[PDB]
């Protein structure tokens, strides 16, 4: 019952409510029309909706992951096997409840993740994730001892936007280019990376470069980080150095030209392995090594 | 070895602090960002106290207030603070006389003048003292002295 | 700053040089001030443009306000008499007191 | 939250604090024992009636203990374990009071979806269990120990400070047909005497001992086969707090050489809270212990540290009393001993 | 008369000239006016002029090196102990001749030393050097099958220029992101370099991001190479991983001052270590292993 | 195989008090017979010999101290082309586990020509002594090379008649006997 329109409505909004959250809410609303009890009508419709979303998707898996999570939750729901109405009611409730949970998660983050800041340590935030920014803000509020650093990111000018946002706060800001990151080995103290998806074990999807950063960190023996809230748990694993669903072509040796037509093509998306990251940042207590995989195992049983 | 009372000379070395010490008592002044008395008390505890006694003098009300505030005040402590209150301005002989008049004097009692805070474990020292006592009847009191950087200069 | 200590509830504005010092309870380290081997006691505060040197001893309620230059080993009185520089506004460079 | 509610119920808190501060208590085992005793005292005396309130009280106590001392971890861990033990029983009680319970396995979504009373005996039993766990670590690892090191191979051994490690080494050495050479690094300003003692013991034990000056590790690394950390505390992401001084550099060297690094400790040393930093955890020794003099020594500000931290990277395997766990696996083990709400006090 | 004026004279053309060759020529021209017989009125003046040139520099490195080379040549010249005239004449001659020799060297590089890209080995190149492009063009000429790979240059949009220069030949090329450098090491063979100067220590004085690239190469064990017209050994020692004589600031820490301004100052010059040169293409025959150092020793007789 | 290497080994063995252990890889194709001959010669004087399978190097390299090669062709950047059979993988393994490498060499055997590509200098070998009869050769594709090139990333010492030299330095040695002119003609 319409998802393309919803997609159209949300792309550069975020800020207040997370992009994925809105999608989740929409999914919940869709569910709460055709009845979750009648599984014959419902699950097929859900599948169709997912397919539609995929069709509408260019360069993302996050939405797909969210919908899978939702499905899993729904599956879990009916395990009371008694009165069938209460479960339905609960299902109906869990949509805006999810949104509410986000605030709580943020609050939790503002209490557990504020222990990390030490004497003279330079912080560099990679990509675009709201949670990381919130954490940074909360650290600033606490006034431990830090430095907030930005990047020259290249999707649709994200890095610049981030820099501008930082400027609002007031904290002194200097920039790092995608190429000029190589000089950073010990001076910027700890390497932080924001997430737009967390897979099985160490697998994280963001923007136009993470793997290289991870490699650099490994070389330097630097502390590498994955920072997020709570809505991104995926069952995924790649085979090569990098493997993902792609709309932007990998190594597209552009056709013979003289007056310019199409050129901006390459690895737009980036993955990270298990070995490179030292710490995982989620509101779910204090979990790090391979807890997400365990969670997945608990959930799927497949 | 066991059951030893603490007697510490307080409110004595006033005006030795050349500008300070007149309105509030000598010991009440904040040492390393937090009151001097506490360190001394801790040291005493480490050594082996069974009851706390201080010979306070300069404006007793404030001292009393401090005592009230303090941790050794309520039942939980093995030793309570009840300071000796005497007539104003007197030397160490006079203080001793006052103490004698008051009455509470034991065999192996501890007397520390002023305020001190150091590290050396005191149990061994106590044992040594006891051993010395066990040698002969004529043994009196214990001195504490430590070595420094070869030559004297800031002394 | 080199090897100096700042006490409880002490406030710092901007631009201050400090070398080898100790500071007691509630002492404002004022804008443009130098503290060298010298103590500032409880409720006593440093204002604007004060140039202190090695071993300047300060007691109770010494309100160091505006424009002063105190030499080495100078002792300042405490209780709210025997020694120079008093409790009232500005320490002695131009005569002030009762 | 300091001592205020405690009257003629529990007094030993102060004694515990004293033991922590001035060090009359020595060895992690002893600390653990003390903690157990404290817990017993709490149980035999304190007033119950309500359950949630009791839990809250316990949490408060834990918090207070944390405030009092950070460098002790075993104490904390034991308490946490006991709390976890209590928790399951509480849950069971609640399940009975209410009267679906289990689908197939332990599952997620529990944090998103909505989930006269006796417990004293169970608490007591938990303490006993903890005691049992503590009893012996070496009698539970030495069967998975004479399995890794073999003939004509060479060991490199730092930190003889942990009592477990020495015992393990002795067990390894036991055999008559097997022969191996042992290199022992010192770690000067905190562990020299201990190292010397260890060397002496090795000599006594009819084994080829080799004395190592802390500098001469590099000129013998070509022959090096194994690395063992003498750790005292364990953490969330696999990481460990060592039993002080002269391990980190050696570990780094091993990593550079890609030469096997094993970790021997115990799961009572396992903590359910993350090492957010190293600065708050690792403490410094005595600056006086390196260089004499005092009056001109104001200029000579000297730096020396006791405890040592090793990153979750240089570590490889953790063979315990239960078995061989891994750096990227210990979280589950921690969970199995210390529960969800019990971590945050 | 000025060397500066001469330098200004050549701008839009060049491509054929080689660094110091033009500078050297200019120096020679300057010399052959004010009586080259005497040594007191000459060498000192030349040195002064060089100093002035150095002072006047906006962003150029190899000039100093060129000057040093010239000085060395001059020194070599007067040892015959015959007469002042002949030697002077020879000195006067040796500038145009030197320039001519540069072209010969280039030709040699382009015909003999081009057997590194032959079996469709995909070349990873960044940093616009003329020698590299000559090699490319002459490879195309020989028909020696090949494919090109270039990371996008975006501090001042030289990438576009590079792309255009590649369209002249008529061979498909692709765009690469310098953060997604860890993403692609799969089909691209080796990393080749066009740089600014050759170091005394052994490494290379290069543009915006290089150290990271080097690290990646090391990880992949696909050997790192440098393609240059071989007389750019600048008298500079990079003693550490982040310390050099630079045209601008080293990772400029900027204050939060205005709105969207103090960030575009990207570190556009960077360095990588000495243990990376597997081969370096030199016009004095293919010699590398410790060749630069040897040359330096020969020059300074120590 | 060569009489230089053999002689060196004999000299080493003469002072038998030094504890040296001889591990010989057979070398899949042609080297086997030569290896056997070498072993026989060793046995003639009385030298302990252990036979190594070519597949098993990873399970031995962590134990082996020092490696000696009797190469035929020496090159510019520090690399060598040796007298056939499985060297590259071994070298890689050594690099991974960090192992010192010696070489018995001669400056007359050293070449001033530089090897620039793996695609050319690596010489493929005969499949005559691999599989009998040629009817399975219709669909299957047997890939085999006899003589192999070594990257300079591994070897560190070249013991010659003059002395031991560094691989990233041997060019100078070469030039102290050869020129830049006599290369491309």
């Amino acid at each position: 019952f319409n998802i393309t329109e919803t997609y159209l409505r949300f792309l550069e909004e975020d800020t207040e409510m997370t992009m994925p959250i809105a999608a989740i809410e929409a999914l919940v609303t869709l569910l709460r029309i055709k009845t979750p009890e009648t599984a014959a009508e419902m699950i097929n419709t859900i599948k169709s909706s997912t397919e539609e979303l995929i069709k509408s998707i260019p360069n993302s898996v996050s939405l797909r992951a969210g919908c899978d999570i939702f499905m899993r939750f729904v599956l879990r729901n009916l395990h009371l096997y008694g009165d069938w109405e209460n479960c339905k009611q609960h299902l109906i409730e869990n949509g805006q409840l999810f949104v509410s949970r986000a605030k709580k998660s943020r609050n939790k983050i503002a209490e557990i993740g504020v222990d990390f800041i030490a004497d003279d340590d330079i912080i560099l935030v990679h990509g675009y994730s709201r949670a990381v920014f919130s954490l940074l803000n909360h650290a600033a509020n606490k006034f431990i001892r830090f430095r907030c650093v930005v990047t020259e990111s290249r999707p649709s000018k994200q890095g610049n936007q981030l820099y501008t946002l930082l400027e609002q706060k007031g904290i002194p800001v200097t920039l790092i280019v995608d190429s000029a990151v190589g000089a950073v080995i010990d001076k910027v103290d700890k390497v932080f990376v924001g997430a737009e998806g967390v897979a099985e074990s160490g697998g994280i999807i963001n923007l136009v470069g993470t793997y290289s950063v991870g490699v650099l960190a490994h070389n330097a023996r630097k502390p590498f980080y994955v920072v997020t809230e709570s809505h991104k748990f995926v069952r995924m694993f790649p085979l090569s150095s990098d493997d993902l669903p792609m709309a932007g072509p990998p190594l597209d040796f552009t056709r013979r030209t003289d007056d310019l037509e199409d050129a901006l093509r390459g690895p737009t998306i980036d993955y990270t392995a298990q070995e490179y990251i030292t710490a995982l940042i989620t509101d779910l207590g204090v979990l790090t090594p391979s807890a997400v995989s365990e969670e997945l195992i608990k959930m799927w049983y497949d | 070895e066991d059951r030893l009372q603490a007697v510490v000379l307080t409110d004595s070395y006033e005006t030795r602090f050349m500008p300070l010490t007149a309105v509030k008592p000598r010991c009440l002044l904040p040492l390393a960002n937090v009151p001097l008395i506490e360190y001394t008390l801790e040291f005493l505890a480490k050594a082996g106290v069974h009851e706390v006694f201080l010979i306070c003098s300069s404006h007793a009300n404030q001292i009393n207030d401090y005592i009230e505030n303090s941790k050794w005040n309520l039942p939980w402590s093995p030793f309570k603070i009840t300071t000796i209150m005497s007539p104003e301005a007197r030397c160490t002989g006079d203080v001793m006389r006052d103490l004698d008049n008051r009455g509470i004097i034991t065999g192996d009692f501890i007397l520390v003048s002023g305020d001190v805070l150091t590290n050396i474990d005191f149990s061994k020292m106590l044992e040594f003292h006891k051993k010395m006592h066990l040698q002969d009847k004529d043994h009196i009191s214990t001195m504490c002295l430590s070595k420094a950087s070869t030559y004297p200069k800031t002394r | 700053i080199e090897n100096s200590v700042i006490g409880r509830n002490c406030q710092i504005g901007e631009n201050i040089r400090i070398k080898n010092s100790f500071i007691w309870d509630d002492c404002i380290i004022g804008n443009n001030s130098i503290i060298d081997h010298s103590l500032i006691a409880s409720n006593a505060t440093l204002g604007s443009n004060v140039r202190l040197n090695d071993g300047c001893i300060i007691g109770f309620n010494v309100k160091i306000d505006d424009n002063m230059d105190l030499d080495r080993n100078t002792k300042i009185s405490a209780s709210p008499q025997d020694l120079d520089d008093q409790t009232l506004a500005v320490s002695i460079v131009g005569d002030k007191g009762v | 939250h300091p001592n205020a509610a405690t009257s003629d119920v529990n007094v030993t808190i102060d004694t515990f604090v004293a033991k922590l501060k001035r060090r009359q208590v020595q060895g992690s085992y002893a600390i653990a024992l003390e903690t157990l005793q404290l817990l017993m005292r709490f149980i035999s005396a304190a007033r119950w009636n309500h359950v949630n309130d009791l839990i809250e009280q316990i949490r408060d106590l834990g918090n207070s203990l944390e405030k009092a001392h950070p460098t002790a971890f075993s104490c904390g861990n034991v308490i946490r374990r006991i709390l976890a033990v209590l928790r399951d029983e509480v849950e069971e009680d609640t399940m009975s009071t209410t009267v679906v319970a289990e689908p197939l396995i332990s599952s997620m979504f529990n944090l998103l979806q909505k989930p006269k009373t006796d417990y004293r005996q169970v608490a007591i039993q938990g303490i006993k269990d903890l005691i049992d766990e503590i009893k012996n670590i070496d009698e539970g690892i030495q069967q998975i120990a004479i399995d890794l090191i073999h003939d004509h191979e060479i060991l490199l051994t730092p930190t003889p400070d942990s009592k477990t490690v020495l015992k393990f080494l002795i067990t390894a050495r036991e055999r008559s047909n097997r022969t191996f050479t042992v290199l022992v690094t010192e770690g000067f300003p905190n562990n020299t005497k201990n190292a010397h003692e260890f060397a002496k013991k090795l000599a006594q034990h009819n084994i080829e001992t080799l004395v190592v000056p802390d500098s001469a590790v590099f000129a013998l690394m070509s022959r090096v086969g194994k690395v063992i950390i003498g750790t005292k505390a364990v953490f969330v992401n696999g990481g460990t707090i060592s039993s002080n001084s002269g391990v980190s550099s050696v570990c780094e060297c091993a990593r550079e050489f890609r030469t096997p690094v094993f970790a021997v400790a115990g799961l009572y040393k396992l903590s359910p809270l993350y090492p957010f930093d190293v600065e708050k955890f690792v403490e410094f020794g005595g600056s006086q212990r390196i260089l004499p003099r005092m009056d001109p020594r104001k200029r000579l500000d000297t730096v020396n540290q006791i405890t040592d931290y090793v990153p979750p990277e240089n570590i490889d395997i953790y063979i315990t009393n239960v078995g061989g766990f891994n750096p990227s696996f210990i979280y589950r083990i921690a969970w199995d001993n210390y529960k969800q709400i019990d971590v945050h006090l």
